[PDB]
DNA sequence: TATAATGGGAGCACGGATGC
DNA sequence: GCATCCGTGAGTAGA
């Protein structure tokens, strides 16, 4: 439902070293398939820390 | 009373002169610092009524409670600024001159 | 995924440059990249050449020009506004006759508007295209008399404004006249004023029988050329004193002057051709040796005698030929208001020669060069032929420099065209496109040019043809004008061919445009391909020859209104047109040599060559075009590939992998769908939103200035008076709205204050003030804020300021601020979709995906077009094109099906059959037989005909599916749809109209000055007009009180609007209306003509209107 | 005496509707000189000035109608009655 | 009709 | 004169001709005072002529007067009144109108004969002052100038102010009309059905009465304001109590297309 | 010719230059007429252009100033081989010119533009017709300064009739003119200090009724 | 419309010239819409 | 289509009248409140609120709904003007 | 305020009332 | 009767 890119003001843009624009980043992350355990959990927060 | 009819007519020179609340001696618009129109001129204040509503040009009567007073130092009616719309001019010609309409 | 092919016709050349007809030709205009003295007597050096030298210091004399480098680059000159232009140096010479005293300079002319890479110009930021002018080409023509069967005109017409028209008659009463600048005299005077005795015309003329004896007049043979002179001069000039010079220059001025008088070199060519003679310059005669001598008149008064007599071999011309009408390119343009604004100061220059020091004096103090560049300015800002560009996708631009007006300065004023050069002429063939042209009125005179048609030096159109020789066809190719395509008889491009040899012993062939049948033998030439009968846009529809010539117009000209998508594809059935048109458009991105890619980033591609050199490629990333619509180039390879020389690096907008991409590939259905498609309407599904299917960026524009007044600076500033932090929560420091921020109307972009207006307080104001205690503040707000049903998230910033590094605004502005906002617009209902096939349509309902009418195998389609949509429209294409979409869904493959050579039914069987296979034969392994649906279906079949009774269901279900037609379930109800129902792949476009941009309201706003009536437009929160037909519905429904609200309390009632609203608010009736102000207007405007126009009562007394405001 | 649509209008007797038609300038020049007046009869006069057009709820056959309740109608009748 | 025409005329006749 | 927004001016042709027409006069005025010889005041008077002449019909005789480096005639009060621009026309037997829309129309089949679908933004501008006084008389707002600040927002909105407007229109009637309007039903009335959505849905069977389909084509909105104009466009006007052709007399609202077909 | 006068026009004023000329020529001093007789014309004809050119007329040596800017841009562009800025042209005027002085002479020499200039290239529109009138009221306007007057009525009414008058008096909402406490203490018959302090508790009940009601915020703005 | 008599006010005039002027643009010696003008 | 148009334009010799009628009925309703309706309080018509039926705030509605039941009486010159409202000024204040 | 100068410059259509 | 002279040639939107 949400998501946040360190140096990223908005959704039209292009992180230098990175092929993809963020358009492109976000219609990836929609295929996302994300299955929650505990039942009682109706929210979660991934961190990806990547480079080089 | 109510307007039944519309009439269509000539209008002689002096029907012309009874429209006019002054005549334009001046091929001037307005000054080319101060923005306000010049005397004698097309937009002049004198003839055509006021800018602003119940104000004259240099403002000794601003308020309505003059009304038809006309300033004794710029000239200008204090009254609406809509009679602008409403007030006809006239330009009095050395010459006669035709009406284009009834010669050609 | 694999790409097949179809067609057996092999193109021998391949499509020449796209853009040639713009570049190739400013390119011939400006010869910049010539050496100065190698450079030929064409383009802005034949201005140069025809206004130098300037006599009467005595002489100014022209050595040559140059063009320096352009003092800022394209995309600079975009933001700031710029002209993208090079300065303009030409070299002149001082001489005095007497002194012999000789002083060189080189002198700025100004600058001159440079040609983009693409074919485009950049004037004050803004992208314009020069459309080509098609116009009646310069020579000497014979059409039949109107009124008299027998007798005929001779016109000799020279280039636009190039001096006049002059027609040759035989009268009535059997004298030849001459009519110049409209005025009738006898030709024999001018003849005379030649040189020509009734001996020579006697010898000459003679041979045609007693026409020459109208042109036998005694009185003016009975004079020397000067008496017929000076009386030629006072017949065209009346009042005028006749004295010989003066007779002598302006006759000189009327024909023999090559600096007033110029054919075409056009022109020359074609009077040369029809007359059969020689001219030695461009004019109609000379003047050598202290007389006038012929050159044109005497053949062509022959040829009038001639055709006029019936001796064979002289006819009439036909005007609407291709050969008789040239192409105006953006370069012979640009070079007459060259010539025009040289002209101007070459005036300039003797009206300054006459002042000043005689002794002293330079060319630079001779020369101004304010009436060239304006003459320049002027042409490419305000011109008819100078047009905004359209930028929408790629092909837009493309197209659009391809256009040709008939219209234009010089050219056809609306309305006076008839059906004559509206029309579709013989020799458009495989030179302008009978397709594509606008509907309405400017039909016919606006047209495009043919893909394989090349605009030559003359400026006539030329078609390729390949050479057959003996029933052999060769690979030359020859390019033929009209004229000449008119003397050969030529081949279809289908024509069977075993190698190189015509294999049929008859042939379809064309001879003056007549279709024949003719042996091998009898064949000179053969079509390259059918491709060149028709445009760029007409070339990308598949199945052409299946779709009826309107809605194929119609489909070719929305392919130019095709928005760009974020996710876009090319479609699955191509014409193999797309690469070409991705190309020559200039937006995608391609490898220059050989080489490895060093470096792949969104902003920049890196690449290494076989030379070793780094070469860095930066990529435009969305930039706003003139339309509004994203350009953005997509890196496609990655770091460490292997690319060739003209490989595919970044794709650019409505670009997939370098093929043309003008929207998506969608499953339809074509059914009627429970009157949602009634009538063009189109049900789509939710799934498109899903997937983000037909969703398009949008960035707009926003800008304010701040000035200085007579009350006080205009400023932007975060602090505006009587708003909360609320309000200005995504300001920035300065009062312009932060990167990033999402904005809605009412939201401010920019803060601003300005000094209010001399303020008197109304007694209200004074007392309200005393009340709360508060001082009323010297600015008030000003600031810019998102119009109504507009806004969208913040990109970019920028601010110009006065007093600032290579910062300089117009007089009396501070500073300048342009806000940028963009936004991503999912598809909705109102928007308007349409195929290359003329199907156009309105999304009317988005259904959730249950509802969607569903394959068995539980695929939901896409989108539902009405089948009662094709019949009347007569495009068949679209079908075509679903079936062989189906069978390229299911085999998981794109076809390319070129026009008239394409794929056809039984092919497409083929593939079905093999599509079939995999959309049944899977499921039968996975353990499933047929569904009793299915079996209902089937038998609805078969009483429809569509099977044959006995078979096995899945023989039947494929019986169907080689239709092009499935069993389809409703996802209502969960029953089938009683029939079966054709469903496939087709290529759907959003054009650029969006109900987003389009719907608009008003209750009150602004007015205008004179007549206090509401404002038109969008833009101006303006009113709709309520016109005369209006009025009329509202007179024919007897709706008195409707109607005088329209009249009256809703335009320009200005006491009767004001009491409207406080009556509304207030929650009372409206008040009854008064006299219109636009009536006191007339009233007024009629006494300003002398008419006295009086109101009375039934007495017959007079009532004033205007309640004694205008009465003394 | 037959004559066309257009000569037709422009020979109506009212100049409002004439110039407003075309020929506007003959129109008013011939109207001017004979000091014509207008009586607003027909719809176009009517719509120049804003007024209400004499036809379908502006006939005069119909807009003098006066509506009025049972309980008003006698006491207003008694009214007329008593004096 | 051209007044510059006829005033030039008009010159020309002193 | 007018300053407009940049600052600069702009300014009609009639006091161009005006002031061409004083200054020849004043000039021939000065020329008669001085004792000018005949040839000098023939030329002076021709001259006002023909300013006179420009002033009140330009292009009548003669080369129509045109400003410094233009070839636009200027445009005189004859130019004024008469033309498909001029008073008459363009300001008079026709006039742009306030409480007026426009936008794209789409079908929709669930709409009664009398219906139409009108988009709640669309029905916020046209009918706001009435929503403003609704807005009062209910507590969404403590007058109307606090009402209106509201609505100025699209943030400030809330979905009292909607029921609000649904208790507004309720009854009342809208003209939709689609141009060109050839025969008095090109203007139709209905009743509005608020949709969320810019479109304005269309009933199917007013179609062909409007000649209007689905390819992209867009109507016109207007609200009838008083008591007299509503009664009007309900009684006389309203959709279904049109069905047959002033015409013919036959019927104008029929089964057409997709309904003929399923029957 | 093109000077912003019509070749007539130039003739005309030509004529009065001749004129004048006639008048002033002594012929004692052996010269032709023409030799004395074309300074008066080509004065004339100067005098004439600088005078009646421009819609917005400006004094003869302010037009020559703003001409000799011209020629001196002109010349700067002519040497530079580009459009000058505000600071060449102000380096080049010589002393007493800067930038801003030049900026505001070309602001001074602006001439105005035609409302009929065509808009799109066709018949159909004029630049006047996109142009809003910002003098008379808009009906939202009205709307508000009505209802100001009827709630400051309706605030004044909650006062007696005589601090009411002479709030009224005060402010100028009855003859439409603000009284001096002089004038409204002879009125009412009290000493200044009397009507200056009926004025202070006037406005006090005002502003206690306001902090309660809370109606007449709003028209603040 | 109505297939009753006319209501006494309903302005026939303009409704006649709707009527007749509405079909023009389907109207293709002389024939159609040519024809109707001359006449 | 209006509830029982049919019998309303029944009830006039010309629509247009019908219509005139009608309007002016419903300014009479809404100068005076309503108060001077002869509708009985089950023949009101009603508005369905977010909370529940109210009185219709449409005074046309009103008018034609009156007129169905024969109720009122229209034609030309049943009564002067001034004294028509002076008579319901005093019947049903404003 | 004075040598003498003296005549411009540019640039489709059909129907209908009139005019020679 | 045949030479001129003249007025007019859908609508909304947009720009
Ligand atoms: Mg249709
Ligand atoms: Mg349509
Ligand atoms: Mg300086
Ligand atoms: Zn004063």
């Amino acid at each position: 439902t949400s998501v946040y890119i360190e140096d990223v003001l908005h959704e039209f843009s292009t992180i230098p070293g990175v092929k993809e624009d963020v358009v492109e980043i976000i219609l990836n992350l929609k295929e996302l398939v994300v299955r929650f355990l505990n039942p009682s959990l109706q929210t979660v927060t991934l961190l990806l820390k990547a480079e080089g | 009373k109510e307007v039944r009819k519309v009439r269509i007519a000539l209008a002689s020179p002096e029907k012309i002169r009874s429209w006019s609340y002054g005549e334009v001696e001046k091929p001037e618009t307005i000054n080319y610092r101060t923005l306000k129109p010049e005397r004698d001129g097309l937009f002049d204040e004198r003839i055509f009524g006021p800018i602003k509503d119940y104000e004259c040009a240099c403002g000794k009567y601003k308020r309505q409670r003059f009304e038809g007073k006309v300033c004794e130092r710029c000239g200008v009616e204090v009254t609406k600024s809509i009679v602008r719309r409403y007030r006809m001019g006239h330009i009095e010609l050395a010459t006669p001159a035709a009406h284009i309409w009834f010669v050609k | 995924m694999e790409i097949k092919r179809f067609g057996r016709i092999r193109e021998v050349i391949p499509l020449p440059p796209l853009t040639e007809i713009q570049v190739e030709s400013y390119r011939r205009a400006l010869q910049a990249d010539v050496p100065p003295e190698k450079r030929e007597n064409v383009g802005i050096q034949a201005a140069f050449r025809e206004t130098f030298p300037i006599e009467e210091g005595l002489v100014l004399d022209f050595l040559e020009y140059r063009l320096g480098e352009p003092p800022f680059p394209q995309d600079e000159c975009r933001e700031k506004d710029l002209t993208y232009q090079a300065p303009l140096y030409a070299r002149l010479q001082l001489i005095h006759k007497d002194t012999g005293l000789i002083k060189e300079d080189e002198v700025f002319l100004g600058h001159i508007p440079l040609m983009t890479e693409d074919g485009s110009f950049i004037i004050n930021g803004a992208d314009r295209v020069i459309v080509s002018q098609i116009h009646r080409s310069p020579g000497v023509y014979f059409t039949p008399d109107p009124a008299r069967p027998g007798r005929y005109i001779a016109s000799i017409i020279p280039l636009p404004k190039r001096g006049p028209w002059i027609d040759l008659e035989v009268e009535p009463n059997g004298v030849v006249s001459m009519k110049v600048n409209k005025r009738k005299f006898p030709l024999v005077l001018l003849l005379r004023v030649l040189g020509y005795d009734q001996e020579t015309l006697a010898r000459e003329l003679g041979a045609y029988g007693e026409l020459v004896q109208g042109l036998m007049d005694e009185s003016v043979f009975a004079m020397r050329p000067e008496e017929a002179l000076i009386r030629l001069f006072t017949l065209l000039r009346p009042g005028d004193p006749p004295k010989r010079d003066k007779a002598v220059a302006y006759v000189y001025g009327l024909i023999a002057d090559p600096r007033r008088y110029d054919l075409g070199e056009a022109g020359r060519y074609k009077a040369e051709e029809k007359l059969g003679i020689r001219l030695s310059g461009r004019t109609l005669a000379r003047f050598e040796d202290g007389e006038f001598k012929d050159e044109v008149f005497l053949p062509t008064l022959r040829y009038l005698f001639a055709l006029t007599a019936g001796v064979p071999g002289h006819e009439v011309d036909d005007i609407d030929h291709l050969g008789n009408r040239r192409i105006r390119t953006v370069g012979e343009l640009m070079t007459d208001q060259f010539r025009v604004g040289l002209a101007r100061l070459a005036r300039g220059v003797r009206e300054r020669m006459l002042m000043g020091s005689e002794d002293s004096l330079t060319p630079a103090k001779l020369v101004n060069s304010r009436p060239l560049e304006a003459a320049i300015r002027e042409f490419f800002s305000r011109s008819q032929l100078s047009q905004f560009k359209d930028e929408t996708n790629p092909l837009s631009s493309l197209r659009h420099k391809r256009r040709i007006s008939a219209l234009g300065p010089g050219g056809l004023t609306r309305e006076r065209a008839g059906f004559d050069v509206r029309d579709v002429h013989r020799t458009h063939y495989g030179r302008i496109c009978p397709v594509e042209t606008p509907e309405g009125a400017n039909i016919g005179l606006i047209t495009s040019l043919a893909a394989y048609a090349r605009v030559d030096e003359l400026g006539f159109i030329r078609t390729p043809y390949r050479r057959v020789v003996g029933g052999v066809v060769t690979d030359e190719v020859v390019y033929m004008t009209a004229t000449e395509e008119d003397r050969y008889t030529i081949a279809q491009a289908n024509t069977p061919l075993e190698g190189n040899r015509i294999a049929a012993e008859r042939v379809v062939a064309r001879r003056k445009g007549e279709p024949v049948i003719v042996s091998p033998e009898e064949v000179e030439f053969m079509d390259v391909s059918p491709k060149q009968v028709f445009s760029v846009n007409t070339n990308l529809i598949p199945f052409l020859e299946h779709d009826d010539a309107n809605r194929a117009l119609m489909g070719s000209n929305m392919q130019t209104q095709a928005v760009p998508l974020i996710r876009a594809q090319a479609p699955v059935v191509m014409t193999g047109l797309e690469e070409r048109v991705v190309r020559d458009s200039l937006a995608a991105l391609y490898a220059e040599e050989d080489g490895e890619v060093a470096k792949v980033d969104g902003n920049r591609i890196v690449v290494r060559y076989e030379d070793g050199r780094l070469v860095e490629y930066p990529l435009r990333r969305f930039y706003r075009s003139n339309q509004g619509t994203a350009l953005d180039q997509r890196p496609r390879v990655v770091v460490g590939q292997r690319v060739r020389k003209g490989d595919l690096l970044a794709d650019g907008p409505a670009s997939e992998n370098g093929f043309l991409a003008l929207g998506q590939n969608v499953l339809v259905a074509i059914m009627p769908f429970d009157g949602y498609n009634f009538e063009d309407a189109i049900v789509i599904s939710e799934e498109l939103l899903k997937r983000d299917f037909y969703t398009s960026i949008h960035i707009e524009r926003y800008e304010i200035e701040a000035r200085d007044t007579k009350l006080g600076p205009e400023r932007i500033t975060r602090d505006i008076p009587h708003l909360s932090e609320a309000a200005l929560r995504d300001l920035d420091e300065e009062g312009v709205v932060r990167i990033g921020a999402e904005v809605k109307p009412g939201d401010i972009l920019v803060g601003r204050t300005s000094f209010k207006g001399e303020s008197e307080p109304t007694p209200e104001e004074r007392l309200l003030r005393s009340i709360f205690g508060e001082k009323a503040r010297d600015v008030k707000d000003t600031s810019l804020r998102v119009p109504p049903g507009e806004g969208g998230i913040v990109v970019r910033t920028v601010r110009l300021r006065r007093g600032d590094p290579g910062v300089e605004l117009k007089p009396g502005v501070r500073e300048v601020v342009r806000v940028y906002v963009a936004q991503k617009r999912k598809l909705q209902v109102g928007d308007k979709l349409a195929n290359r096939h003329g199907n156009k349509g309105v999304v009317a309902k988005i259904l959730p995906v249950e509802d969607m009418p569903h394959l068995p195998d539980g695929t939901p389609v896409d989108v539902i077009l009405n089948p009662l949509g094709v019949p009347s429209r007569m495009n068949l294409g679209q079908i075509l094109e679903t079936h062989l979409g189906l069978a390229g869904y299911f085999l998981g493959q794109r076809y390319i099906s070129p026009i008239f050579d394409g794929a056809k039914e039984p092919e497409i069987k083929e593939l079905l059959a093999q599509a079939f296979e995999v959309y049944f034969g899977k499921r039968k392994g996975e353990g499933f037989g047929v569904d009793k649906r299915e079996v209902e279906v089937l038998r609805r079949a078969e009483k429809l005909g569509l099977v044959t009774p006995g078979k096995t269901p899945e023989e039947q279900l494929k019986e169907l599916f080689l239709q092009g037609k499935v069993v389809l379930y409703d996802g209502r109800t969960g029953e089938p749809i009683e029939g079966p129902i054709v469903v496939g792949q087709m290529f759907i476009m959003k054009l650029y109209h969006m109900v987003e941009d389009k719907m608009h309201a008003r209750s009150t706003g602004p007015y205008s000055l004179i007549t206090q009536q509401p404002l038109g437009g969008k833009a101006q929160f303006g009113g709709q007009r309520f016109g005369e037909m209006e009025v009329w519905a509202l007179e024919a429904y007897g709706a008195a009180h409707t109607l005088q609200e329209m009249l009256t309390l809703k335009s320009d009632d200005i006491e009767g609007r004001n009491a409207a609203y406080e009556a509304i608010i207030k929650g009372e009736d409206v008040p009854e209306p008064s006299v219109p102000e636009s009536f006191r207007v007339l009233v007024k405007e009629l006494q300003a003509l002398a008419l006295d126009v009086q109101t009375l009562d039934e007495k017959d007394n007079p009532v004033d209107i205007f309640e004694g405001l205008a009465s003394k | 005496l037959l004559m066309g649509v257009t000569k037709s209008a422009l020979s109506t007797k009212s100049w409002l509707s004439a110039a407003s038609f075309q020929n506007t300038t003959h129109v008013l020049t011939e109207a001017a000189i004979a000091g014509k007046k207008d009586e607003l009869i027909g719809l176009k006069e009517n719509v120049i000035l804003g007024r209400l057009i004499p036809a379908g709820t502006g006939s005069d056959f119909v807009r003098f109608t006066q509506v009025v309740d049972q309980k008003t109608l006698k006491a207003i009748e008694e009214a007329r009655k008593e004096a | 009709s051209d007044p510059v025409r006829q005033y030039l005329h008009e010159i020309g006749q002193v | 004169m007018v300053q407009v927004d940049g600052g600069r001016f702009a300014t009609s042709d009639l006091n161009d001709l005006y002031r061409r027409l004083i200054n020849r006069n004043n000039r021939l005025k000065k020329l008669l005072a001085q004792g000018a010889p005949e040839i000098i005041i023939r030329n002076e008077k021709r001259m006002l002529q023909e300013a006179v002449d420009a002033l009140l019909d330009n292009g009548r005789r003669g080369a129509p007067v045109t400003n410094p480096g233009s070839d636009r005639p200027l445009r005189s009060l004859t130019d004024i009144l008469s033309g498909k621009q001029g008073r008459f026309r363009q300001n008079l037997l026709g006039k742009r109108v306030d409480y007026s829309g426009r936008s794209v129309i789409v079908v929709g089949p669930q709409l009664k004969l009398h219906q139409c679908g009108l988009p709640k933004r669309m029905a916020l501008e046209l009918f706001k002052p009435f929503l403003l006084k609704k807005m009062e008389e209910k507590g969404i707002a403590p007058n109307v100038k606090a009402a209106r600040r509201m609505l100025e927002r699209q943030r400030d909105i809330k979905d009292e102010v909607w029921d609000a407007l649904e208790e507004v229109i309720h009854g009342k009637v809208v003209l939709l009309n689609r141009a060109p309007t050839l025969h008095r039903l090109g203007i139709q009335a209905f009743q509005p059905v608020l949709v969320e959505g810019q479109s304005i849905q269309l009933h199917p069977l007013v179609c062909e009465a409007f000649n209007a389909d689905f390819d992209g084509d867009q109507m016109a909105v207007h609200v009838p304001l008083s008591s007299f104009a509503q009664a009007e466009a309900r009684i006389q006007m309203l959709s279904a109590h049109n069905l047959l052709s002033p015409a013919s007399g036959e019927p104008l609202a029929k089964p057409s297309r997709d309904i003929i077909l399923g029957l | 010719t093109g000077r912003g006068l019509s070749f007539l026009d130039l003739i005309q004023e030509g004529n009065q230059g001749l004129i004048r000329a006639v008048e002033k020529f002594e012929y004692k001093r052996r010269f032709k007429f023409s030799t004395y007789a074309t300074w008066w014309i080509r004065q004339a004809i100067n005098r004439a252009i600088a005078d009646q050119a421009r819609t917005i007329r400006i004094p003869v040596h302010m037009v020559e100033t703003i001409n000799k800017l011209s020629r001196t841009a002109r010349q700067l562009q002519q040497e530079l081989g580009r459009e000058p800025t505000y600071e060449e042209i102000a380096e080049a005027m010589g002393p007493g010119w800067d930038a801003k002085r030049v900026e505001e002479t070309l602001k001074i020499a602006q001439e105005p533009v035609s409302l009929e200039t065509p808009i799109g290239d066709e018949k159909d529109s004029f630049y006047g017709d996109f142009i809003p009138d910002e003098h008379l009221p808009s009906p939202v306007d009205a709307a508000t300064q009505s209802l100001l007057s009827e709630e400051l009525e309706k605030a004044l009414s909650k006062l007696s009739e005589r601090e009411a008058m002479v709030l009224k008096l005060r402010k100028g909402l009855i003859d439409g003119r603000e009284h001096t406490l002089e004038e409204v203490g002879a009125f009412f018959g009290v000493t200044r200090e009397r009507i200056r302090q009926i004025e202070n508790k006037a406005l006090r009940k005002l502003k206690y009724h306001e902090s309660r009601t809370r109606k007449l915020r709003d028209f603040l703005d | 419309s109505m297939a009753r008599p006319v209501s006494i006010g309903e302005a026939v005039g303009i409704v006649a010239a709707q009527s007749i002027g509405e079909p023009g643009t389907q109207l293709t010696i002389t024939q159609g819409l040519p024809r109707v003008i001359e006449l | 289509a209006e509830p029982g148009i049919d019998k309303l334009f029944g009830m006039v010799d010309s629509k247009y009248r019908l219509t005139v009628v009608v309007a002016k009925r419903a300014q009479q309703l809404l100068r005076h409140g309503f108060k001077n309706t002869v509708l009985e309080p089950e023949e009101r018509p009603k508005m369905q609120t977010l909370e529940g039926l109210f009185d219709d705030p449409n005074a046309v509605t009103w008018a034609m709904k009156e007129l169905l039941t024969g109720r009122l009486v229209f034609g030309e010159n049943l009564v002067p003007e001034d004294r028509l409202q002076k008579e319901m000024e005093r019947l049903y204040p404003v």
